[PDB]
DNA sequence: AAACCTTCCCATCAGGGGAAGGTC
DNA sequence: GACCTTCCCCTGATGGGAAGGTTTATAAT
């Protein structure tokens, strides 16, 4: 019923349009009668009847005669609901600005005339007047001047010179003024005088006058003639329990308008001088301002309350109230929430619902279903069946719900899998049970947090549930290929305690048939379950053209691990459960059955192994009591050694042979290296604990200790825990960080006394407070990023650019961090990669690079791969799915309609809630640098002379293994191209972060200590003598010349003066501006730079995020860009893009472009959308600015949608506005 | 607690999330991201159309349901008429145009 | 600064102060003004016959006699009698005696005695919009005649204005500019309908207002003069002594009610106090002024301040029961009975308990609730006007179950049913109502009624309809 | 806040009339 | 059978009352 949602300026006129009545007197609600005044703020005449097809006189009373207005009262009988649509207006005596026009930054009648706002709002105020319309006088055409000064001025001419004061000035001097003339004379003005001060307002004031005249409103209009007032059921004065009335603030400030209208019509019907007249017109403009927008002037408060009332425009904007907490989140119906639990009985599929919950929920289903039946004569009979509880309506619910999937939520919702379907299990009681392999996804424990349910309606919902959002359908993370569905503490326990092994466990070294037999074993008591048994297994591997073929033989295993076999699936092969199977193991055999047999297979695999992990973790024992935690022996000297190590380094400081902040390290040093001692002591004595004789040899195995086992299976209890746990826990700092020359000497067991307990709980309070008021930040963080990214989806086929991101290894300092196979892995090539030899074809122009690919490029050493991205794409307001990649829940292509945007901004915001010599060369292979210029010394050996050194291994292979840095002037013992030896020092020299971190990463804001940048090739030279700052020319070699730069003495310089320097050179030292890297350097130089520093902070710790998501935020942060000439066309960058390269098709000469840098706040900002940034960005400013231009929102995206209540164009909407948009516009 | 259909708000036709059980769950924003993020579109909708605005949504729903016909017939946001109208009231003139 | 309440507060800081000149002072210039425009209509022969109406008809019960004038400057019922027929010694001596050479000393004597009955301002201002309109009605004629000549035949204003001056009454001035020959003269036969009848309407004013119309023009022409002296002065004043409003207005602080609303409010009452004011009882203007200001502040407020605007009446009696409650705290303790003040009061008893009901105030929606939170008032506000869905199946089930019964009966009884109740048609209809269009009436219709009401009463036909009643 | 006064809207009372009832 | 007294419904009166309006004089900044 429509499609396109408009926004301009109200006019006087087309405000009376709507109106249906003038209110006059300021009342309400009799007072007496409780009934509406006639020309009230609740008059039913003009806005609407009391009742439901019923007059306010009574004297129409049935629904018959509707559309009349009974001459009584003059009340149309008719909805009552129409009282919610009534409009009116009413008619101001004096002109008033409208404050949303004069009070915003960009303040719109400001620059309407080129006029300063301390001159407009001294104007408005009434002291001081204003010419208009002089003519051919002494004075201009907008002049201001004072009462002496209009004094003796009307005299000198009485006609042709007009200058009046207050909004009627202002008013008629919008209305005599000329948006056409002006603006022809403004074009010259920025033609020929240069200085960009004489260009800073023109270039906007131009853009102002020539939008103003494009929408078609006129200037006239920025002065409010006549009030629209709002409808009486947007502002209700609706009764309360006790008789109380509870009205809205919109009222007491629309009475105090229409109060102080009327006194100034009274007044000036009332010959009254100017000393009064003049206040009540202040007065009026003041009411009127703090009706529209409370908060500008002086903050009107309200009644007997001290609160300020809320206005208008405050009833739109902040978190709270409408377009954030109204048309992006609402409550809904057909929902609940409950304190969840446990459930291991229930499949990964299903989750278990209370019954009452489900009697609830579906109340109208059971109702339908039940009178459908022959149970229930009509609805109100089922209504009493299910209110009484009968036995029928169990089954009943119990047919309802059966393959009727369910939705579960989570509190905090950081990723999608916060909200998950499954399939309702009716249960006893009324906690909500819930899949303990999912509860890693949602983020949950069992220690009381609740979660929400929620049951689809229309079968398209019911499908979604089965087909998108089963949790059977969601197994590996869209962030990150690995799953999200690992076994978790008691699983991997169990698991980890049957694939053990002592030495002497009853009956080990025999064989037996196989698992059959070894289970045999163990259940009859004979057999242990950790015996060395080998015993025969069948291990299916289906081979040679995709046939099945079991291979039976005999293998060395353990009683337990042949056990877990009879649930491993069959294409798997038995060297999976052939180890320790701790947690980092059960989740990579769960990988390879997943990318081996599918994911029906995988589905049932894990659930089985959940089931059984849980058994045997149970019947293991497998507990902790005090004696578990061995304090070494050795502890009590161990501490007193170390504790008298410092009782030299105290005389050493009280003598003066160290001074303070030197002996600190004394202590420090000591101390630390200490630490490592009775940390170790239970370690090595913990790891080989247990002791037994193999058939009569005394010998020390893996030890069974209790609390260790927890931590070999990654259950539970990590590394440094243990530590804490026997042995004294370490040493604490005060907030300053000054750590205390105090350790900790007691451990956890033996007991903490009161003076240690302080420091400690200083930490545990740096530690709860720093994690809990960090929710905030994560949240802003990933809100910014969806609200920069959701318009971005998955549309077209293939753009067609071979242009592709230059992929290279990470490999940096000693090791790899992460190999080029997984920044490359199900990505598309751009350009045919080849072998080492040229003139070859290892993978066509563009393929998906799945695992097979990989596989192959790895074999070759070809440590380079071109890859097209999404940073670089030729697609209009979407995306191509070659360019994205193929990460899924599956590992087929991205599809077509998927929005990227959202799930990348979740992929990069639920990890947010985690954080906070010489060289030595160690593989064998060949010295080559890289960008290095040498010379010849005394000691013959090499030297290095440019600041910049990259030190690569070019082995047998051809690779790429080592890089390294040297600084200026450095010692080598190799040189360019020469062989090395296993580890030889070719380098020697004199050596003489967070969240917010990524913050400042995205948001493009410039560094504190900048680095002066290169613009061409040429040797440099100084200049000018140090003037304030200092100067720097540049010297290009064959084209021209007129480039230089200021760069203050103050800031020392790293570049050479005699020596050629390419554009983008380290011209100083110092953090690096990624605007200065877009200009000099190009568009896929600036997004490989923040993908590899923003991937840094992820990667110290345990997050893993595939570069695409990265990219996405990148490609959307240089949507917009600046034009360089004008070219034969007449900002947006894909919108220019086709619009010149249109006519650039045509003969015609193309513009060029310039890509700039807008932050993921400030990209966020422009947008073709208003509506969907006024949802989240400063609504009162975007809406004035959005209408004064007339500008015509066609949603065209997703929040938009969302506000008007749509299918969202993106996924099962994109395929419903495929269809409608193909012959829409056509 | 649980709820089908209970009470509204009268300013804003939503559920009302108060008598303190008996009120509907809370929809926010992460949710919507979470429903975007899948495919789900009509499932989206029917939250903010159906389960929560469209003074006709609600009960069109409600009359399909026991009808044995589980199929929505989306309207207009409630909240979005009543943002038209905050919007309209003050100096700006919010329109919509064609079908 | 900024707020408007600072332009306010140091714009009367300007016009210095005035006490005890001031005062007395400009009063004189107000009076003297008003005397300049008095004399205006001392020579008005259109007010004589205006009075006549006005006064003899207070003798025949319409007009009360102190309703039309405030005294004589010459509270005495007795000196009427005396200044009825004292002041006619003109009357007859100037009017039939143009049959108009000595009737030109002999009008001042006649107007002298129309100077000495102060009448009430509410037809005084009557008699001044009289001058105006006569005013208006003689200009309008000028506009016309002149705009016919100048505009239309191209004639030269000068030309206009000296053959006009002097005459203004008969068209001996247009007929003679004929003669004249000139450009303008060939064009003066086509507008001798627009200029000789214009006078009609002007001519004729004359014999009505007995005077030239020349005259007409120099009575209003110092009237005015006259109303502008009253008019200058009277801002003065009022600009003087300004502060004492906000000297007033202060009393009132938390009253609903903005400052500068109130003391607006009492400025008016001080324009009001000023107008109804005489210097010459001595008594300073601060005693008087007051009284009308802090009355149009304290009604103001009672008219402005509760959102359920209240009669004025209920704020007093309001005001001094909560004073009555007040003055006896310290009397029984704490504080009286509710059955109290129904004897101090004038008031009868039973009447109190509703005064008090009526007398709460309306909390703001956005009052936060408990918790703190930024939960509101209007969020927990419900919606008791839409009916549930629940109710709205029922409804849709009912209608088609109601349909096949009825169309389980006969077709006359079908029709009757539908008929004499709103069954799937707009407005049922009463009993001739239905025999009207049915060929049988009065008594037909009223036996099919209760013998298909009867035959739906019966099972096995209302099993269906009988399931939809539950008590 | 009190004091005297006009307009309007109330929900009710003498008065008229059209017949109505009952008898010297 | 009339004549007198009686029994109920419209006109319009007109008592009652809530709701408004105008003044109030020591001076009062
Ligand atoms: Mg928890
Ligand atoms: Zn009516
Ligand atoms: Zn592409």
């Amino acid at each position: 019923e429509f499609d396109a949602i408009k926004i301009a300026l109200a006019s006087p006129d087309m405000i009376r349009s709507w109106s249906f009545g003038e209110v006059k007197k300021p009342e309400t609600i009799n007072y007496r009668t409780f009934k509406p005044e006639r020309d009230g703020l609740f008059c039913a005449r003009i806005f609407g009847p009391v009742k439901d097809y019923e007059c306010l006189c009574g004297k129409y009373k049935r629904l018959k005669h509707r559309g009349v207005i009974c001459e009584k009262c003059g009340v149309e009988v008719t909805q009552t609901k129409v009282r919610r649509e009534r409009m009116g207006h009413i008619e101001l005596a004096s002109p008033t600005a409208h404050i949303w026009f004069l009070k915003s930054l960009p303040s719109r009648i400001g620059l309407l005339l080129d006029m300063p706002l301390r001159d407009i709002e001294r104007v408005l105020y009434f002291e001081s007047y204003v010419v208009i319309e002089g003519g051919m006088t002494n004075l201009e055409r907008q002049q201001i001047l004072t009462e002496e000064q209009y004094l003796d001025a009307l005299e000198e001419f009485g006609d042709e010179f007009d200058a009046k004061m207050g909004a009627e000035a202002i008013q008629a001097l919008l209305k005599s003024m000329d948006l056409e003339q002006e603006c022809e004379q403004l074009r010259e003005e920025l033609n020929e005088t240069n200085s960009e001060t004489k260009r800073k307002k023109l270039t906007k004031r131009i853009k102002l006058l020539e939008a103003f005249v494009q929408s078609g409103n006129k200037p006239e209009w920025m002065i409010l003639t006549v009030l629209p007032v709002l409808p009486p059921d947007l502002r209700p004065l609706v009764p309360l329990d006790g008789g109380r009335f509870a009205t809205s603030d919109l009222n007491d400030l629309y009475r105090r308008v229409i109060n102080r209208n009327n006194r100034l019509k009274r007044l000036l019907d009332l010959a009254a001088p100017d000393i009064i007249v003049r206040n009540e017109k202040r007065m009026l403009q003041e009411a009127v301002d703090a009706l529209l927008d409370n908060g500008r002037r002086g903050r009107a408060i309200t009644g007997s309350n001290k609160r300020p009332l809320k206005s208008l425009a405050d009833m739109i904007k902040g978190k709270q109230g409408r377009f954030r907490q109204n048309l992006l989140g609402k409550r809904v119906d057909y929902s609940g929430r409950s304190v969840i639990t446990v459930g291991p009985y229930l499949r990964l599929h299903q989750c278990g619902l209370p019954k009452k919950m489900a009697l609830e929920l579906f109340k109208p289903f059971i109702y339908g279903k039940l009178e459908l039946r022959g149970l229930a004569t009509t609805i109100k009979a089922a209504k009493k069946m299910v209110e009484r509880e009968e036995a029928v309506v169990w089954d009943i619910l119990d047919e309802v719900i059966r393959e009727h999937p369910v939705l579960l939520n989570r509190a905090p919702t950081l990723h999608r899998l916060g909200i998950q379907a499954f399939e309702p299990v009716l249960i006893e009681g009324k906690a909500i049970q819930l899949h303990p392999l999912v509860c890693a996804a949602y983020n949950a424990d069992f220690d009381g947090d609740q979660m929400a349910v929620h049951v689809p309606l229309t079968l398209e919902a019911q499908l979604e549930a089965r087909a998108l959002m089963m949790s059977t359908n969601n197994i590996l993370s869209p962030a990150n290929g690995e799953p999200i569905i690992v076994p978790s503490q008691d699983v991997v326990l169990g698991l980890y305690y049957m694939t053990r092994d002592c030495v002497n466990a009853k009956g080990e070294g025999m064989v037996l048939t196989g698992p059959k037999e070894a289970e045999r074993l163990y259940r009859s008591g004979l057999a242990s379950l950790h015996a060395r048994v080998k015993v025969r297994i069948t291990e299916y591997e289906k081979d040679a053209n995709g046939e099945l073929v079991a291979k039976t033989s005999l293998k060395d295993t353990t009683v337990g691990r042949a056990i877990l076999w009879m649930i491993v699936p069959k294409g798997l092969p038995y060297s999976i459960v052939n180890q320790a199977l701790g947690k980092k193991a059960i989740s990579k055999m769960l990988n390879t059955c997943y990318r081996i047999l599918g994911l029906k297979p995988t589905v049932i695999f894990a659930d089985q192994i959940m089931y059984t992990g849980f058994a045997y973790a149970a019947r293991s024992g497998a507990s902790v009591g005090i004696d578990d935690m061995v304090i070494p022996e050795k502890k009590h000297e161990i501490i007193s050694e170390a504790e008298a190590e410092v009782a030299e380094i105290q005389e050493q400081f009280q003598s003066g042979l160290v001074t303070a902040g030197e002996r600190y390290n004394k202590v420090i040093d000591i101390w630390a290296a200490a630490n490592d001692r009775v940390s170790k002591a239970m370690m090595d004595n913990l790891q080989t604990e247990t002791v037994i004789n193999r058939d009569g040899q005394e010998e020390k195995q893996v030890s069974f200790n209790s609390i260790y086992m927890m931590a070999d299976s990654g259950a539970r209890g990590s590394a440094a825990q243990i530590r804490q746990l026997a042995g004294m826990r370490g040493l604490m700092a005060k907030p300053d960080g000054s750590i205390i020359e105090t350790p900790i000497t007691a451990n956890f067991r033996e007991g903490l006394n009161v003076l240690q307990y302080f420091i400690s709980t200083h930490g545990a309070r740096k530690g709860l407070a720093d994690t809990a008021l960090k929710t905030a930040n994560s949240g802003y963080l990933t809100r910014r990023l969806v609200d920069v990214a959701q318009d971005l989806v998955v549309t077209e086929d293939d753009c067609g650019t071979h242009e592709g991101i230059m992929m290279t290894p990470v490999i940096e300092g000693g090791d790899v961090k992460e190999p080029l196979r997984d920044r490359v892995l199900g990505r598309v090539t751009a350009e045919d990669v080849l072998k080492p030899g040229t003139a070859d074809i290892l993978v066509p122009r563009n393929t998906l690079l799945h695992e097979q690919w990989c596989d192959l490029l790895e074999e070759n050493s070809v440590d380079a791969v071109k890859v097209r991205s999404v940073v670089s794409c030729d697609t209009d307001f979407g995306v191509c799915a070659h360019c994205y990649g193929r990460d899924l829940a599956r590992g087929h292509i991205i599809n077509k309609g998927e929005a990227i945007g959202v799930i990348a901004a979740q992929s990069i915001g639920e990890p947010g809630t985690q954080l906070t010599s010489s060289i030595q060369v160690k593989n064998k292979g060949s010295i080559k640098l890289s960008n290095v210029k040498s010379v010849v010394n005394s000691s013959g050996k090499l030297v290095i002379t440019s600041r910049n050194t990259e030190l690569k291994l070019i082995d047998e292979f051809g690779r790429t293994k080592e890089s390294y840095k040297v600084p200026y002037g450095a010692v080598l013992a190799k040189g360019d191209g020469e062989q090395v030896a296993g580890g030889e020092t070719v380098a020697n020299w004199d050596p003489h972060g967070g969240l917010p971190r990524v913050a400042d990463l995205f948001e493009a804001r410039r560094p504190k200590e900048p680095a002066i940048l290169a613009e061409i090739s040429g040797i440099v030279s100084f200049g000018k003598e140090t003037k304030g700052k200092r100067r720097l020319v540049i010297t290009p070699v064959d084209g021209s010349d007129p480039y230089e730069e200021m760069i203050p003495k103050w800031r020392q310089l790293n570049v050479f003066e005699g020596e050629r320097v390419e554009r983008g050179d380290v011209i100083s030292d110092g953090p690096e501006a990624p605007h200065d890297i877009l200009r000099l350097r190009g568009v896929h130089a600036v997004t490989r730079y923040i993908v590899n520093e923003v991937q840094d902070v992820y990667r110290l710790q345990g997050v893993k995020i595939n570069d695409k998501h990265i990219e996405v935020i990148v490609r959307q942060m240089l949507r917009k860009a600046t034009i360089v000439n004008a070219g034969s066309s007449d900002v947006e960058y894909s919108r220019v893009k086709i619009a010149n390269r249109e006519l650039e098709a045509n003969g015609k000469v193309g513009a060029t472009y310039s890509r700039d840098l807008l932050g993921i706040t400030k990209a966020s900002l422009a947008t073709e959308s208003f509506i969907s940034a006024a949802s989240f960005q400063e609504t009162t400013r975007v809406l004035t600015e959005a209408a004064v231009a007339g500008k015509r929102d066609e949603l065209r995206g997703l929040k938009e949608n969302v506000i008007v209540g749509r299918l969202i164009p993106a996924g099962t909407g994109y395929a419903y506005h495929q269809d409608r948009m193909r012959r829409r516009a056509a | 607690h649980a709820r089908s259909t209970g009470s509204y708000s009268l300013v804003t036709q939503q559920p009302l999330g108060g008598k303190a059980q008996f009120g509907g769950q809370r929809f926010g924003e992460m949710e919507v991201w979470a429903l975007e993020a899948y495919g789900a579109a009509y499932t989206l909708q029917e939250m903010l159309t159906v389960k929560s605005d469209d003074v006709n949504g609600r009960t069109k729903m409600y009359k399909n349901i026991v009808d044995g016909n589980h199929q929505m017939e989306p309207g207009m946001p409630e909240s979005f008429n009543v943002l038209l109208k905050e919007i309209r009231s003050l100096g700006i003139n919010i329109e919509l145009e064609d079908e | 600064t900024t707020d408007p309440v600072r332009m306010y507060m140091r714009e009367m800081g300007t016009v210095e102060l005035l006490t005890r000149e001031g005062e007395i002072d400009i009063a004189k210039r107000i009076e003297d003004g008003i005397n300049q425009v008095q004399c205006s209509v001392a020579e008005y022969p259109e007010a004589i016959t205006y009075l006549l109406e006005q006064y003899n008809r207070v003798e025949a019960e319409e007009a009360r006699l102190s309703d039309l004038i405030t005294g004589f400057v010459d509270i005495d019922p007795e000196l009427a009698r005396e200044k009825f027929a004292e002041l006619r010694a003109q009357y007859v001596v100037t009017r039939d005696t143009i049959k108009h050479a000595t009737a030109q000393e002999e009008i001042l004597k006649l107007s002298e005695v129309f100077k000495q009955f102060r009448l009430v301002p509410k037809q005084f201002d009557y008699l001044v919009n009289s001058m105006r309109v006569m005013m208006d009605r003689v200009r309008t004629q000028e506009r016309l005649i002149m705009k016919l000549c100048v505009e239309q035949c191209k004639m030269p204003k000068k030309n206009f204005i000296t053959l006009f001056t002097g005459n203004e009454t008969s068209d001996t001035w247009f007929n003679a500019a004929i003669a004249m020959n000139k450009p303008w003269s060939e064009k003066l036969h086509d507008v001798s309908e627009e200029v000789h009848r214009a006078l009609q309407k002007l001519q004729q004013i004359e014999e009505e207002t007995g005077l030239t119309i020349e005259q007409v023009k120099d009575i209003n022409r110092r009237m005015s003069i006259g109303e502008a002296k009253a008019r200058r002065a009277k801002k003065e004043m009022v600009e003087a002594n300004l502060r004492l409003v906000i000297s007033i207005a202060k009393k009132y602080t938390n009253r609903g009610l903005q400052f500068l609303d109130l003391i607006q409010e009492g400025n008016i009452g001080l324009m009001k106090a000023v107008d109804k004011f005489e210097y010459r009882r001595g008594y300073k203007f601060s005693t008087y002024a007051t009284w009308w200001i802090r009355q149009a502040i304290t009604r103001s407020i009672a008219d402005q301040a509760r959102t359920i605007r209240i009669p004025v009446h209920m704020i007093e009696t309001i005001n001094k029961l909560n004073r009555i409650s007040r003055q006896m705290l310290q009397e029984m303790g704490r504080e009286p009975t509710p059955e109290e003040l129904a004897e101090r009061m004038l008031m009868p008893e039973d009447k109190i308990r509703k005064v008090l009901k009526i007398a709460k105030e309306p909390i703001s929606m956005e009052t936060p609730i408990g918790d703190d939170e930024d939960s509101h008032l209007g969020d927990f506000i419900e919606d008791t006007t839409l009916e549930l869905p629940l109710d709205s199946a029922t409804t849709e089930s009912l209608r088609a179950a109601t349909h096949d019964v009825l169309a389980g009966l006969t077709a006359r009884e079908a029709k009757v049913l539908r008929m004499r109740f709103g069954i799937d048609m707009n407005t049922d209809y009463t009993l001739e109502e239905v025999g009207k269009q049915f060929d049988v009436t009065r008594e037909r219709i009223r036996q099919i009624e209760a013998k298909a009401l009867r035959k739906l009463r019966h099972p096995s036909r209302s099993e269906v309809l009988r399931s939809f009643l539950d008590d």
